[PDB]
């Protein structure tokens, strides 16, 4: 196998070449130079942080844990790398039996990160950002469900590969009009670079997940945490985008692809510098008590429509 | 219509009458040489004389107030509680304490 | 009778006692919830010599105004505050300096 | 090979921990402390509850998420079997989950 | 005057009129000496009872100022009694400034202002750092200005601008930062005293 | 021989290239480290990214007076930075007072608490001086590692 | 009371600065052992951690010697 | 004056409330914040890099302390101790003694950057105009001892300041 190694080495590439966007987009959003000193454009920079954080930085947690906190990484690597593997592309490795059931699983999976990272410090300082952690994810993860079954029951079954198929003439933003919407708000439900987000940036209080770790797990988080913004930019780009197939041609289909995503990336960073915090309490009020009501109304007209007119793989 | 104080603006007049006529009965039962008495009576009087002469206009709060009728009840609200307390611990009526050493330039 | 200040002079004897007893018992919980430090028996010694150098007892004004600083001064472990092993040890440690001989103190100059 | 693409991920993701734990080496004194971000001594030592204010929307979710897990046929199962008598049925599930949720509005909790 | 004068007396009149309304009442418990120079109104107060004092000027009718914002002490060794407690008082609706003082040594406890007012303790808790002055009937008497390992009243003119206990090296032990050097950078005394008074009426006679 | 050499030039590169500052809130002088963010003097993703957290970053900015109160904090803080460690002193507060230094309270010059590799002698400290606090700071890495 | 001499003067033996053969049984602790003014009721503090018994501090000034002790520990 | 920051409920009836409703329903005012932004971007950034590019000033301004000389040689300190006592931090310490015979300027000279909160008091102080402040920014040292100023000295060499300074007093004298 050759696939796997060819989706690591040059995705951990992707996730270093976010930090030069993490900061020149953001920055030109708060009309300020980013990246410019240290190569052409900045560069030399992404991958000067790897030479950095990796081969320098020594730090182990005091109190510490035993055999937990360094499993943390671990989990939060081994678990949002493997992600990109379900993932349907113009062909993808391995094909699933049922495509987003194996999407949807690891996503939850991959949030014992922030969870493991609470027992890292025996001290009850670092659990506070663990536990803000548990309730801006716990919420997030009905809803999640629900707007997918909504769209999966509109086109096709579980698999990703027939997600392609289904869109040939117009994308299926125009049908799914609000739950579109819902999915710039609920891909936000993992600890991610956002003004939703949850507790991993500081602002107000600690860093969750951060405070604990040094700086080589720490630069791990990093590397796993921005890995699921690129992750969840491609998973909507599959919903909801497509444009085209071409079998016979995967050029033209790679280069279309990339685009749809490339305009979604850059707008999770847009959210990112233009809005505060929702705050922990208010949060579990935006859904739950008032968008959970308005996607399961939606859930229930989209049960009817293949009934009303023809809808059935 | 609203205040601008927490202290929500009710409806009600002659409510700033009873306030006042309580506070007189007080002020009549230890002291009665000492000033204390003589002089905050005058200021009551023309007060409730205005109220009594004003028949629920704006003037009337305007009438050393201005911030509505509302912002003079907590005037009055409050007026019962130092009036008590002045009646409590003697200092209008008597004055017999020592004075202090005499310094004072600087 | 100026000023109160709390007690008369036999009640603030008793009052100094009732500040020892719960400072007594603080001593072996300043190791285990704080710091392992020094000692637990020699921490007790480094209390009992801070109230010798205070013992005097002649104006009720004196003791009375020292009660309540040492319900500041030793009421900061009791509802459990940050020191950060830099407060609250009272004793000298770099400082070795001890002395008071006509010979020994005139050998090193000093006034 | 469901299994050679899972591991081959696992085991590069646990070899960079490696190196970042060998290469840098120098000295580790009495430094490191238990809370650390915004420093001092931490005054909540170990474990203590905390607990409450999510209490019950907590539990609501392992209560919903089982029934979403039920509502994970209507894509899959609306093939063979027959759409009017499954209408009825399929939608029953749907609105008794908006019933719960009614019922959630009249006092959610402290949160 | 064009430069030479700030504001001409206007109000002095009707000012003055405060320093007989109080004087009017006439307790030897509170009112003692009345003065009043610049456009102010300064009272001092005796020392058994200062509650009753802070409840006047709030409430009342006539005066109402309520709002007892900034609370000094003043640190002078030259009377027989030591420290000066001053209150500074503003009214909201009546739009005036008023003064009160304590004349006491107050090394012995003095009456306490918070149940007159809310914000009052905290500047309580800066009077007995920085002095020394313990209130009666005080609710959390905590150290604000002070260190948590402090000797002494930091702002008393009875001992030095540098203090005893001050210099914190980390030295030789591994993480205790020291406290018992005592020695400093020297701040130079400036013996400077101009000859002749530069005032006249300030004078007083010996 | 010459690969070595250069090897070790290649860590210190890491280290010329990008340096994580310590959000001290301690002064007027941090007022002025927040100038560092604002556009018009920028070291925004030239060599310096704002993200706090003692345990992440590598060059803590001591950002004005330091009193006994908090000479026990920030000693642990420095502590708790992985072992490449730099102190920039920015401020007359951080280098022996402003006015002070005769004062009671002040802890003269941070050294007597943690010692410190590059000065910045500005009151009021220009964003314009400040940023030779990040310049020379890259400049002094030179060698680390003969043997 | 039967049980309660014993279990009074175990404690006092094993505790610091105190004679353990010299002074034993209806002896003063302040004037014929030799305390000092908050030493010799210190003795009495720690002497109640192992009976199982708050003491008040008004009945602490009362008690010096050990059988007056043993006396005033019963309730 | 009164502004009041109470609007006192926009919506009344159909038109009014219906508008209010939809930008709370989805979005519209979130994409009007969004937008916002988006011209910040277009527009071209106000950023300078250091090594090459320098900031605004002003003709009259303070950094590194030195001391001035006459065109035809000799040191414009006449040691008076003055500059000592106008000194907030008295970071500047004086102390004199006749220079060989006749002139009487200077022995001891120190100033401190341990202290000194940069006043202008000094400048402004001075009879003579010894020390005028000049333009500095660049002044990063290894220890302490390095960073305060000797006897005169590295004061004197100022000289490689003092070329801006005569420019700079130029604009001193009968003040802007
Ligand atoms: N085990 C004990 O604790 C023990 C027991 C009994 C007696 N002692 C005595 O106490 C002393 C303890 O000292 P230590 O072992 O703690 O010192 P150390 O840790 O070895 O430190 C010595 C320093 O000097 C430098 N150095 C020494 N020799 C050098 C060379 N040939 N070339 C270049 N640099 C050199 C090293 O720099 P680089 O690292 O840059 O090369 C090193 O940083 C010993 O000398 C021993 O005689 C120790
Ligand atoms: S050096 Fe100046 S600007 Fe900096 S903290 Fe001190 S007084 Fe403020
Ligand atoms: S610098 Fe100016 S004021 Fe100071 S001693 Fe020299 S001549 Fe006098
Ligand atoms: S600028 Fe101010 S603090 Fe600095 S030497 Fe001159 S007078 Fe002293």
């Amino acid at each position: 196998m050759i696939n796997i190694l060819m989706l690591i080495i040059p995705i951990l590439l992707a996730v270093a070449f976010l930090t030069l966007v993490e900061r020149k987009v953001l920055g030109y959003m708060q009309l300020r130079k980013g990246p410019n000193v240290v190569g052409p454009y900045g560069l030399l920079q992404p991958i000067a942080d790897a030479i950095k954080l990796f081969i320098k930085e020594p730090l182990r947690p005091a109190t510490s844990s035993a055999s937990m906190f360094i499993l943390a990484p671990i989990m939060a690597l081994g678990l949002a790398l493997t992600m990109w593997i379900p993932l349907p592309m113009p062909y993808p490795l391995i094909n699933m039996n049922l495509g987003v059931l194996f999407m949807l699983a690891m996503s939850s999976l991959a949030v014992y990160s922030i969870l493991w990272s609470g027992w890292a410090s025996n001290s009850k300082y670092a659990l506070i950002g663990a536990l803000r952690a548990v309730a801006q994810t716990i919420s997030y993860e009905v809803t999640l469900a629900i707007i997918l079954l909504s769209v999966l029951l509109m086109s096709g079954s579980f698999t990703l590969s027939t997600l392609i198929t289904t869109q040939e003439q117009m994308w299926l933003i125009l049908p799914a009009w609000p739950l579109a919407m819902m999915w710039f708000i609920s891909t936000l439900a993992e600890t991610n670079r956002a003004p939703f987000d949850l507790t991993e940036g500081e602002s107000e209080l600690v860093s969750g997940f951060n405070v604990e770790y040094a700086a080589g797990p720490f630069a791990l988080f990093f590397m796993a945490e921005y890995a699921n913004i690129i992750m969840m930019n491609i998973f909507t780009a599959i919903l909801f985008l497509g444009t085209s197939h071409n079998p016979h041609m995967p050029e033209l289909y790679t280069i279309n692809f990339t685009i749809k995503s490339l305009l979604l990336t850059m707008s999770f960073l847009w959210i990112r510098a233009s809005y505060p915090r929702f705050r922990y309490d208010q949060l579990m009020h935006l859904l739950w008590k008032n968008f959970l009501p308005l996607t399961l109304a939606l859930c229930m007209w989209h049960v009817s429509l293949p009934i009303l007119t023809s809808g059935i793989p | 219509t609203g205040l601008v104080g927490l202290a929500v603006c009710e409806t009600p007049h002659e409510r700033l009458k009873i306030l006042y006529t309580k506070i007189l009965d007080v002020l009549g039962h230890i002291p009665k040489n000492a000033a204390y008495r003589k002089y905050t009576e005058q200021i009551t009087n023309e007060k409730l004389s205005m109220v009594k002469a004003e028949p629920d206009v704006k003037k009337l709060e305007e009438r050393l107030q201005g911030g509505q009728i509302e912002e003079v009840i907590l005037q009055a609200e409050n007026e019962l509680s130092l009036a008590r307390k002045m009646i409590q611990w003697k200092p209008w009526e008597p004055l017999v304490e020592e004075p202090p050493a005499s310094q004072w330039k600087w | 009778v100026k000023p109160i200040f709390s007690r008369d002079m036999n009640e603030a004897k008793r009052r100094v006692r009732e500040l020892y007893r719960a400072w007594y018992r603080e001593v072996p919980n300043t190791v285990h919830l704080f710091q392992l430090d020094i000692s637990v028996k020699q921490g007790r010694d480094k209390v009992r010599e801070m109230f010798k150098k205070n013992a005097h007892i002649t104006d009720p004004r004196v003791v009375d105004l020292l009660v309540i600083k040492g319900k500041m001064e030793l009421e900061e472990t009791i509802k459990v505050w940050k020191q950060r092993t830099h407060v609250m040890r009272f004793f000298h440690e770099t400082e070795a300096p001890r002395p008071k001989d006509f010979l020994s103190k005139f050998y090193v100059g000093h006034d | 090979n469901l299994m050679l693409a899972l591991l081959t991920n696992f085991t590069l993701a646990t070899l960079l921990v490696i190196i970042a734990f060998w290469l840098p080496q120098l000295n580790v004194y009495s430094e490191k402390t238990s809370p650390y971000e915004c420093g001092f001594d931490p005054m909540g030592s170990a474990r203590l509850p905390f607990s409450m204010k999510f209490f019950l929307v907590a539990i609501t979710f392992l209560l919903f998420d089982l029934e979403i897990a039920l509502l994970l046929p209507l894509p899959w199962a609306s093939q063979t079997a027959n759409l009017n008598t499954m209408l009825t049925m399929a939608l029953f599930l749907i609105i008794l989950l908006a019933v719960s949720l009614a019922y959630e509005w009249t006092q959610k909790g402290l949160e | 005057r064009p430069t030479v004068r700030p504001r001409n007396d206007v109000a002095h009149k009707q000012l003055s009129a405060f320093g007989e309304y109080v004087a009017e009442i006439l307790p030897k418990y509170v009112q003692q000496v009345q003065v009043s120079c610049f456009n102010e109104l300064e009272i001092c107060i005796h020392p058994d009872g200062v509650i009753p004092v802070l409840t006047f000027l709030r409430d009342h009718s006539n005066a109402q100022f309520k709002s007892l914002a900034d609370l000094t002490a003043v640190d002078i060794p030259t009377r027989q009694n030591r420290f000066e407690i001053v209150y500074n008082l503003l009214s909201l609706r009546f739009n005036s400034r008023i003064r009160v003082k304590t004349y006491t040594d107050e090394l012995t406890p003095i009456e306490s202002s918070v149940p007159v007012y809310k914000a009052a303790n905290w500047y309580e808790r800066e009077i007995w750092d920085m002095f020394g002055v313990f209130f009666a009937n005080h609710p959390d008497l905590r150290r604000i200005l002070t260190d948590y390992g402090f000797e002494g009243h930091p702002f008393r003119k009875d001992f030095p601008l540098s203090g005893y206990v001050e210099l914190r090296y980390d030295d030789e032990v591994k993480r205790v930062v020291a406290e018992p050097v005592e020695l400093a950078q020297e701040f130079r005394k400036f013996d400077l005293n101009s000859p002749w008074e530069a005032f006249p009426a300030y004078r007083q006679p010996p | 021989e010459y690969v070595v050499a250069k090897l070790d030039d290649l860590i210190n590169w890491a280290r010329r290239s990008s340096l994580w500052p310590m959000t001290f809130g301690l002064a007027c002088c941090a007022v002025e480290m927040m100038h560092m963010a604002a556009p018009r003097y920028d070291m925004d993703r030239f060599g310096v990214v704002f993200r706090a957290s003692p345990r992440q970053s590598d060059v803590m900015i001591v950002a004005g007076t330091l009193t006994n109160k908090m000479a026990p904090a920030l000693r642990k803080v420095y502590d708790q930075m992985p072992e490449p460690r730099y102190v920039v002193s920015m401020g007359s507060c951080a280098n022996g007072g402003g006015y002070y230094h005769y004062s009671y309270s002040v802890v003269r010059g941070c050294d007597r608490i943690v010692p410190v590799d590059i000065y910045v002698p500005g009151c009021p400290p220009t964003a314009e001086a400040l940023l030779y606090g990040i310049l020379q700071l890259q400049k002094k890495i030179k060698r680390e590692k003969r043997l | 009371l039967e049980g309660i001499k014993d279990r009074v003067l175990y404690v006092l033996k094993l505790y610091d600065k105190i004679d353990p053969e010299k002074l034993s049984v209806n002896s003063h602790f302040m004037k014929d052992l030799g305390l000092d003014s908050l030493d010799q009721v210190e003795i009495i503090m720690a002497m109640e951690d192992e009976f199982g018994f708050e003491i008040p501090d008004i009945d602490a000034e009362k008690l010096m010697c050990p059988q007056e002790i043993v006396d005033y520990i019963a309730d | 004056t009164y502004k009041y920051v109470n609007l006192r409920e926009p919506s009344m009836d159909m038109k009014s409330v219906t508008d209010r409703a939809a930008q709370t329903l989805l979005w519209t005012e979130l994409i009007r914040g969004l937008g916002m932004t988006l011209s910040y971007l277009f527009r071209e950034p106000a950023t300078i890099n250091y090594p090459f590019e320098k900031g605004p000033l002003s003709p009259r301004f303070r950094g590194e302390h030195a001391l001035r000389r006459y065109p035809s040689g000799e040191e414009r300190c006449i040691a008076c101790k003055l500059c000592e006592a106008v000194c907030p931090a008295q970071a500047i310490t004086i102390e004199a003694e006749p220079r060989a015979d006749g002139s009487r300027r200077t022995t001891r000279y120190d100033i401190d950057m341990t202290k000194c909160i940069y006043c202008g008091f000094c400048q402004e102080a001075c009879p003579v105009d010894a020390i005028v402040e000049g333009p500095n920014f660049e002044f990063s040292t290894e220890t302490h001892e390095e960073l305060l100023y000797n006897k005169e000295k590295l004061l004197n060499n100022g000289d490689k300041w003092e070329a801006e300074i005569a420019a700079n007093i130029q604009a001193d004298y009968l003040y802007r």
